[PDB]
Parts: structure tokens; C-alpha cells; sequence
RNA sequence: GGAGAGUUUGAUCCUGGCUCAGGACGAACGCUGGCGGCGUGCCUAAUACAUGCAAGUCGAGCGGACAGAUGUUAGCGGCGGACGGGUGAGUAACACGUGGGUAACCUGCCUGUAAGACUGGGAUAACUCCGGGAAACCGGGGCUAAUACCGGAUGGUUGUUUGAACCGCAUGGUUCAAACAUAAAAGGUGGCUUCGGCUACCACUUACAGAUGGACCCGCGGCGCAUUAGCUAGUUGGUGAGGUAACGGCUCACCAAGGCGACGAUGCGUAGCCGACCUGAGAGGGUGAUCGGCCACACUGGGACUGAGACACGGCCCAGACUCCUACGGGAGGCAGCAGUAGGGAAUCUUCCGCAAUGGACGAAAGUCUGACGGAGCAACGCCGCGUGAGUGAUGAAGGUUUUCGGAUCGUAAAGCUCUGUUGUUAGGGAAGAACAAGUGCCGUUCGAAUAGGGCGGUACCUUGACGGUACCUAACCAGAAAGCCACGGCUAACUACGUGCCAGCAGCCGCGGUAAUACGUAGGUGGCAAGCGUUGUCCGGAAUUAUUGGGCGUAAAGGGCUCGCAGGCGGUUUCUUAAGUCUGAUGUGAAAGCCCCCGGCUCAACCGGGGAGGGUCAUUGGAAACUGGG
């Protein structure tokens, strides 16, 4: 599955902009429907999940995998989540939204070290060069559409994941401790 | 008799073999005496790695290589080392 | 207790007996004996179908059946949902689940499985009542 | 199965052969025993040369084991030297 | 190379009533798995003694052998301390 | 590296139990359902089994047939059929795990090292004829070969006897020497022939090594029951003999009276065991599907034969029950091989394709056989991955739901506009997995008397894919074909309306329902997940809830009515000593897979692979000596 539903009501429920712009929260910064600790932990998990757009089962396992690394569990968990290719595409600015960036990847417009990767959840590593394929160099949505851990070149339409983010670069709305708490139940 | 043969590991449409020394009556993927190396015919070129000291130990005990194992030993130059040892 | 007293006569864990003990037998025709096999449902034949009065302070007519299971045990089951098609000699499927307010009723009949029909005009929680999705 | 049937026929026919050899070795062995019971050496000592024949005959044809013979020989030869 | 060694056990005799056969006992401390206190365990052994040297009470050495009967798998080696 | 919550009350603190949130499944059931990769799939009836298939091969051992040089195979013979495959019934046992021992062992095939392979003989299937059977078949006569069988010859074997010449753990072991007795064997194919033969290769005999597999013994470890306390009389030991590959009451005779047991014998009940697996902070508990090891079993009970190995899954023989045949006289059979059927059950698959790969049997080889295995089929049964659209878009449409009728909500959701083609459909293209073997040459080397032509190693050339035109790839077209399920009082994420009115119903718990029901049923919305979601069962956790880690006993359950004490548990001070505990080092081993760690390969992941680590109440052998235990 993926969530294909309305993007705004998620922002409105969580009380953050998931797009990062603010626009879901311009007119009605309150919960969807006529009524606009476990909660707060859950809210925070759903914050971070809905932002990056992954399903719980894959999210809980991406957290289990980040635990094995050395350092803060929450910190390293945000770092991998950021490495996901759909996100890296979206951060390099090849796409306007994460949902566009997904579809870019999923339909196979993207290259990673010259070779086709059609997997949003691909976990991009430092050194690896994100690019557009030659059939899709003149996509409208790409022409239409950057942090320091990345590097881009809008002439060639190819970026690079030069380093791992470090956490100050990542979404500061997120209290990752809460999510580490969420899972410790 | 003791044989040197390939044990099938790997997964459904991607075989990988370990070269094991084994009594003949043992089941293919079951009981074995010693592992001697590994053959990955799927990769291009087929990746082969053999630990000579054992291979020769077991040729000279008179474990007989199966047809493919024989040919794997040939290409690493074991069969030569075995033949030259019986003379010199 | 002292260590030496434990060495001599150890700790004894309790027994935790089944909430649903008619599910936890089988029956071997050829040997004529009970098996000790846990099962997640059972089949059985309704020998009686009626209504019971719940224990106070509850009040209703609670729809039950008296079922003889494949393993030859005879058990009262509750019939959930609004309105049912069970008569004597219906072949039913029982699951685990005591009904709190009915003394003697440790099993629920499964709706929609074997001769037990689904609940009619149910539209939320359908799966719990054996009812197919109305439109198309 | 074909090969079972053939084996059954052969197994019966190798068996009857084998009893011929066992019997003829039990003959040779018992002769020594009665000879040493009579306290006659010449008979006993010649019967032991024959018993050895019939005993090791069987060891040739698998029907006695190296070891099971070497027992039988020793046992009998101890009686012949016990004269 | 040298021979491999049979097991040796120093024990106490607890019968001599059988002909050529002593019943030695060996007392060792097995830990309890759960608790961790060491507990006295006794293992009787029948051993073969050809000259009936060892008597009830004696602290004897024994060595393992091939089976010498249904139960005897040991021979008397020495009588380290005699009875009182 | 470890989370709590609700519930005894009028209220309370404590005690105490109960219940829930988590994680797992060989799961099932209900509703729903797109695809791919990788696994899994009779847990019940070790019930009964239709049909097909799962073990053959060798004509370079051998006559005879039958075809037409040469090919084919009833039969004899060799080897295999003791493996591979299945199941877990029995088994509480040295069955298994771990560590040892055997100076009490056996070992076909393979490898190496040596010696050899001499000379004779009589048969007997096939065939052909005859007699009796309903059949299964079977009983007679005469023929015939063997690399079949049996004679002698010679052997380094094994006996027994006598030496010496060392050594260990009692029994003893090893190496040499002599005497005497006993012991072998085979040819077949190609070449070269001086036709006598000789040569290579395969086969044959014996000995000694090696490898491999098996056997036995022992220490130690892993169930419940005392509402099971005695148990044993080949029993326990001895002495002989017999038997075994081998030690041994293994067996028997005789003699002795022993043996085991409150450290739980014995009996009863339950169970295949292990690597592992699940859960847990860990200790621990639970499991022992798949995969690998070991054991046991093959309709049931019993016995043996052949063989290196069997007391033999697709072999004998006996007995019994059952099914089938039948001329009733006798015969035949044993899916706990792969499929499949019936039955039982909540419940578990195709009477499939190929030996291309990897193994295995036989063969000199080509091959042949192979339901092993590789593949495919079916099932959301599980794990992983990707979808079912994307950007923009108020006008905040209609419609729906609510409405203090203002409005709010569904809602940027939709449409509109602009895109994309994962997938889907269609059309081209299209793998790796393949190594080979064999045959051909050429080179080296080795045998050889013969540059003949074999062996062994190089190098070339050649040619075989079930999956499968399948994966994958390229091109074209369409947002078109692809979202459900549970919940929403609290625990617990997410609320309103109408209907119902202690009724219908709900429910895990506290409880809810008699007119304002956030708890019943429906609707809108919201929430949690998502090709799934719920429910049930079972296990672990939550349960510092059998507590060693980690609880208690004045009054909550809990101090023996009181003594005397056997075993057992525990033990002041100093010093010496040992070193059983204890601490520490080294060595051996604790398979592989798994788990964890580090890498590497599949577009990612799952999965797969490589290197490592871990894991013992472990064995062996050194140290230290305070503490515990000896003296």
C-alpha cells in the first residue's frame, strides 16, 4: 500500500506542516472532522512516519535497524530515514513533494551510480550519485522543480549524497526521543 | 568411497556450492568431513576459491573429485600439483 | 526459604488451566479415547436451541445453543448477533469466548461458518458476524 | 522388483552351498574332539590338519571370519597339544 | 607417542563381600544448577580386586578397564589408606 | 538493558487474585483481496489404501537366442538394492548431547606400498522335452558357458610351539627369529606379434598402511508422580566352558549371597534427543514444523538368510489380523517413498516437467536408472518489496452529514488544467545458471621389447537447458483495471446524529441498555493498520506472581503442640601444609546452517554468500594460594 489520500488533513491532525512550507495550516490549523502520554508518543511517531511517507511495518523495522548502529537510537533513526531515495530526490529538488519524488523513483526516472533504482525505500549511502535517466531528462515536473549533506548540479540534473546529515540538518519539529519512547512499550 | 563434491546451498534460482569432502553414501546436502572451498557458477565469471593445502591432503588420501570439482581443481592448478607430487 | 531448603524441595509453579477446555480435546474413534489436542474452533451438532436469562443485574433473553462437539463433549454456546437460523441438528462451528453474564456458556458459535448464517443487515463489524459486504 | 526376485533365488542357493561348508567344517572339528577324547594322537593330529583345512576354507569364502577361525584353531590345537 | 590414560578415581570401599570384587564409592561436589550451592553426590563403582587386599573402610585407588562383568568396569590399583 | 493500567471500599492504605496493552505461530475461522521475490504447507488416524511411478546396471564376465558386419536381451554371474527417500509409533535408555576410553573390535568400495595371479576338475540356469496346477507356478529327462563353483601349486595370513628384547594400565603391548600346520587368485578389451607370446588398461589374490564408516564401554547433563518404598534371583560376584568382530550372565553348569534403593530405587504416566526455534533486560519458561546430526520404526508379533555391512521401506520364513484372487483346492499384497484417494478433522497442495544442474548406483565409456534433486502447479500460510496514481487546484461546487439554521464538516478532497507508466495491456528483443563427460587431436610425462597405444597432467576443438522465449530489456497506449478490515466510555489512538428504551443487543475487564446511549444498531466523520484486518487457540511477556537473580510467615495465606535426635546443612582463633573447591594460563574439542558482528551479491529488502565472534556443571596439562575443604 501507500497513502494516496488527502495530504492536508494529516498536517492538520499532527499540527505541523508535513510539506515543510505551511499551507495545510494557513486556513484551518486544527484537527479534521466536525470536532475541530500515549497520544503524544503516537503523535510523534505518526509525525515522522507521515512526513517521510512509509507504512508502519517498514518504519518499525527501519527503527530496529537503526538501533544496531552506534550513538543515539532516535538520531540514527532519523538519519537512515533521510537517506531514503525518495527523500534524497525530494531534497535535491528534483521533485516538488515527497509524493512526486516517490513516483519519480517508482516509475524508474531516477539513476543511482548510473543504474536504474525503482525503489523509493532504497537506502542511499555516501558517495552515491543520484541522476535522471536519459528518457526522462526533459520531464516537466523535474524542470519545474538544497541542504549541505547533499550537493546538486541543476545543469546536469545529478546530485550526490556527500555525507550523512547529522540531525541538526534534519526536521527539528521532531522529538525523536518520544519515538524511541513510543517503541520501548 | 570418499569423494570431493559440490554441496548445493544458495537459494531457488541462484545456486551456490561448497566443495565438500564427503563419504559417498552421505546425503548431498548432509553429513560431510571437511569444506575445501566454494564455487559460484551464477556470477560472471564463475567465482571459484579453493584452499590447496586441504584439497591436496585429500587427493593424496584418495578422495576422488566429482567431474565438476575435478575441472574446478584443474583451473586453479591443483590437478597439476597432485600429479607432480606422485612423481616428485 | 533457605537455599538448602530450596535444594531439597524446590519451587513449584502453578497450573494455568484452559479457558476453553472442550476445544482442548480430540477423540479417536478407533481407540475410543480422548486425544489431548488444542484446536482453534470445533464443529458440533445443536441438540437444543433456546434462550437463557442472564445473571442479575442484567436482563434479556440470551440466544444459546446446546452443542455436541466432534470430540463428543456437550457444551452450551452463545449465539451472537441479532437473529439466527439455528434449529436442532444444525451443524455449527464453536469458538472460544465465555459470555460473562450466562452461567455455563464458555463458547460462542461462529456466525457465517457451516450452517450458521451471517447476520442480516449488519454493516459495521461485519466480519465478526459472518456477513458479506452489501454492495457488489 | 526383478532384482529382488533374483536375489531371493540366489540367496537360497548360496545358503545351501554355505551349509555344505559349515557342516564339513563341523565334521572336521568334532572328529578332533572325539580323537582327543580317545587319547589317540596320530588320529587327533591328522584331524587338526584337516580341521584347519576346512576352517580356513570357510575363511576364504567369507563364511567364517579371520577371528572366528583363529579362535576355533587355537581351541582345537590346545587339545591336540594337551596330548 | 605414549598411551592415552584411563580414568583414575580415589574412593572408599563400601563392600568386600563379593569374591574378588569391591564396591568403591566416590563422593564429589556437583553444583546445583539454579542455586549455586555445591552438593555431595555419591557414585558407587564395582571394581575387581584379584587378591582381596581391600577391605570395607579402605581408601582405594581404582582404574577403569574393559567390562570385567555385568557391573565391574574398574580394577583395584592401590590401597592408599587402610581401615580402622 | 528492564514502562504500566483497571478492578475488593462510603472513602483509604496494604495484602491478594483476576483482566488488558506486546511478541510468536506448520494455525484456523470471518470479511476483504492487485502483483512480484524468498520460504512454508496432514500438527488429527504409526487409519485403510485404487492407479501410475520411487532401484537398477554391466554384452569389455558368460553361454544361448533373435535380428541382419553389427545390433537387441529371457538367463547365469558381478555390483548395487543396508544409500538416497518417509515417519516419530516405541523408547526415561549410554537413546541423545558433551568429554573420554577400547592393551576387548569390525570395515565392501577408494588411495598408497609390496608380492602374486600356477595347474586341474565336476557341474548347472538358460535352452529342448515331458508330467501336474484354476492360477501362483511347480516336479521330472537330457544338454551348456562363466571373471559361477570345487580340487591341488606356491604365499610374508592365522593357528600352535620355541627363542630374544624391549616396553605398559592388571588383563598385557610391540618388534624380530625358527619349527610345524592351514590359506589365495581370473580373466576381459585394444595393440604389437617371432604366433609361442608380449604390452597397456580394467578386473582378480594376499599382506601392511591410510582414509572412511560402523561396534562396544565409561564420566557428566537434560521429565512428572511417594495419593509409587521396597525391588532383583541370571539377579550380584566367582570358577570353567560355549558363543561373539569384540569385552561381558551374553549363555550354561557349578559355587557363593549377593545387587540396587529415601542422592527415590521399583512402578505408573508422559516423551524420540540435539544443533536450534519462540519469548524475555537477563535469569528463566516454552517448543523440538521446515533445515542439519543421531536414534528408532516400516500391517502386527517372532526368527533367520545373503552380505563388508541387514536381523533388511518397495527381500525371505513363521504366526496373527485384514484386503484381493479363486477352477475353493491354494494363491497375492502391505503409500510412516512421490503424486493421489477414502476417512478423521478447524485445517494442510499436483495422480505435473526434466535428469539440463548437484548428488547417487552400475559401466572402460557412451550411457542407463534416479518421485534424490532441480523446476513448475496450487493456497495471502508467512517474510520482504512495489502498487492502486502525481503536480497544480477554492470555487472552499453539488452531494452527504451536522446545524443554537448563521454555519461547520467531508474538503484541495473533487472537477478543471498539466504529468507519469511502477504496474497493466500489447509488440519486438532475450540471459546467466554450462562445469562438462565423451570424442578428436597436440604437448609433457609414464608404462612398454615393439616410435604400437594405454595411464596421468597440460592445451585446443567440438557440443548438452526441465525451467523457458521465463527472468530481464526496449517501444507504444491508458489514471485507465487494482482498498479493505477493525475500532472510536476508560484501559487505548480516534465523536456526533438518529433508531432502540434493562428490550433488542454489546462485553476482555470495570460494565453498558428503562427517553440527552460518545459503550446497543445504523449513518457521517475520525483513528490504527493495510492486501490485509479482525477473531479464536496455543506459548512467552507484562506476573520482584514459586521470587537464584527477585517474595514472604505478630494481626492479611503462612511458626511444626513439645521434646530427644540419625542423616544432612552449617562451623571460634593462630600457624604449617595440601590443593578438592576457587582464581588464572595454554592445548584439544563444543559440525554445518542459524543468532550476533564486519563485509560482499541480487535495482532495494527479504533472501543469499564470505570472514569472524559466541556457546561446556567439558577433557588434558601448567601456575596462584586468600577464602571454603581436607591433613
Amino acid at each position: 500500500a501507500r497513502y494516496t489520500g488527502p495530504s492536508w488533513k494529516l498536517s492538520r491532525r499532527l499540527g505541523i506542516s508535513l510539506s515543510g512550507t505551511g499551507k495545510e495550516l494557513e486556513k484551518r490549523p486544527y484537527a479534521p472532522g466536525p470536532h475541530g502520554e500515549y497520544g503524544l508518543q503516537l503523535q510523534e511517531k505518526q509525525k515522522l512516519r507521515h512526513m517521510y511517507g512509509v507504512n508502519e511495518r517498514q518504519f518499525r523495522t527501519l527503527f530496529d535497524k537503526a538501533g544496531k548502529l552506534a550513538g543515539k537510537h532516535g538520531e540514527n533513526f532519523m538519519i537512515l530515514l533521510d537517506s531514503r531515495l525518495d527523500n534524497v530526490v525530494y531534497k535535491l529538488g528534483l521533485a516538488r513533494t515527497r509524493r512526486q519524488a516517490r513516483q519519480l523513483v517508482n516509475h524508474g526516472h531516477i539513476l543511482v551510480d548510473g543504474s536504474r533504482v525503482d525503489i523509493p525505500s532504497y537506502l542511499v549511502k555516501p558517495g552515491q550519485t543520484i541522476g535522471v535517466r536519459e528518457k526522462s531528462r526533459n520531464l516537466s515536473i523535474i524542470k519545474e522543480s538544497v541542504p549541505e549533506y547533499l550537493t546538486f548540479d541543476a545543469e546536469k540534473l545529478e546530485g550526490t549524497f556527500t555525507r550523512l546529515p547529522e540531525r541538526s540538518e534534519l526536521a527539528p519539529e521532531i522529538n525523536e526521543a518520544l519515538i524511541v519512547e513510543f517503541y520501548s512499550r | 568411497a570418499v569423494k570431493i563434491r559440490l554441496k548445493r546451498m544458495g537459494a531457488k534460482k541462484s545456486p551456490f556450492y561448497r566443495i565438500v569432502v564427503a563419504d559417498s553414501r552421505s546425503p548431498r546436502d548432509g553429513r560431510f568431513i571437511e569444506t575445501v572451498g566454494t564455487y559460484n557458477p551464477v556470477a560472471k565469471p564463475a567465482e571459484v576459491k579453493i584452499d590447496e593445502e586441504l584439497a591436496l591432503k585429500w587427493l593424496q588420501t584418495g578422495a576422488k573429485p566429482s567431474d565438476t570439482v575435478r575441472n574446478l581443481f584443474s583451473s586453479q592448478g591443483i590437478m597439476e600439483k597432485f600429479h607432480n607430487a606422485k612423481q616428485g | 526459604p533457605t537455599i538448602n531448603q530450596l535444594i531439597r524441595k524446590g519451587r513449584v509453579s502453578k497450573v494455568e488451566n484452559s479457558k476453553s477446555p472442550a476445544l482442548n480435546k480430540g477423540y479417536n474413534s478407533f481407540k475410543k479415547e480422548h486425544t489431548n489436542v488444542s484446536s482453534p474452533q470445533k464443529r458440533g451438532v445443536c441438540t437444543r436451541v433456546g434462550t437463557m436469562t442472564p445473571k442479575k443485574p442484567n436482563s434479556a433473553l440470551r440466544k444459546y445453543a446446546r452443542v455436541r462437539l466432534t470430540n463428543g463433549i456437550e457444551v452450551t454456546a452463545y449465539i451472537p448477533g441479532i437473529g439466527h437460523n439455528l434449529q436442532e441438528h444444525s451443524v455449527v462451528l464453536i469458538r472460544g469466548g465465555r459470555v460473562k453474564d450466562l452461567p455455563g456458556v464458555r463458547y460462542h458459535i461462529v456466525r457465517g461458518a457451516l450452517d450458521t448464517a451471517g447476520v442480516e443487515n449488519r454493516a459495521q463489524g461485519r466480519s465478526k458476524y459472518g456477513t458479506k459486504k452489501p454492495k457488489a | 522388483i526383478k532384482s529382488a526376485i533374483k536375489r531371493t533365488k540366489t540367496n537360497n542357493e548360496r545358503r545351501v552351498h554355505n551349509a555344505t561348508i559349515k557342516s564339513a567344517m563341523r565334521t572336521a572339528i568334532k572328529q578332533v574332539e572325539a580323537s582327543v577324547a580317545n587319547n589317540e594322537a596320530d588320529k587327533a593330529k591328522t584331524a587338526l590338519t584337516e580341521a584347519a583345512k576346512r576352517i580356513d576354507k570357510a575363511v576364504k569364502t567369507g563364511l567364517v571370519h579371520k577371528n572366528t577361525a583363529a579362535r576355533y584353531k587355537s581351541r582345537l590345537a590346545k587339545k591336540v597339544n594337551g596330548l | 607417542s605414549e598411551r592415552n590414560q584411563r580414568k583414575v578415581y580415589q574412593g572408599r570401599v563400601v563392600s568386600d563381600k563379593m569374591d574378588k570384587t569391591i564396591t568403591v564409592v566416590v563422593e564429589t561436589y556437583k553444583k546445583h544448577t539454579l542455586y549455586g550451592k555445591r552438593v555431595k553426590y555419591s557414585k558407587k563403582f564395582k571394581a575387581h580386586d584379584e587378591n582381596n587386599q581391600a577391605k570395607i573402610g579402605d581408601i582405594v585407588k581404582i582404574m577403569e578397564t574393559r567390562p570385567l562383568s555385568a557391573t565391574k568396569r574398574f580394577r583395584l590399583v592401590e590401597v592408599v589408606e587402610e581401615a580402622v
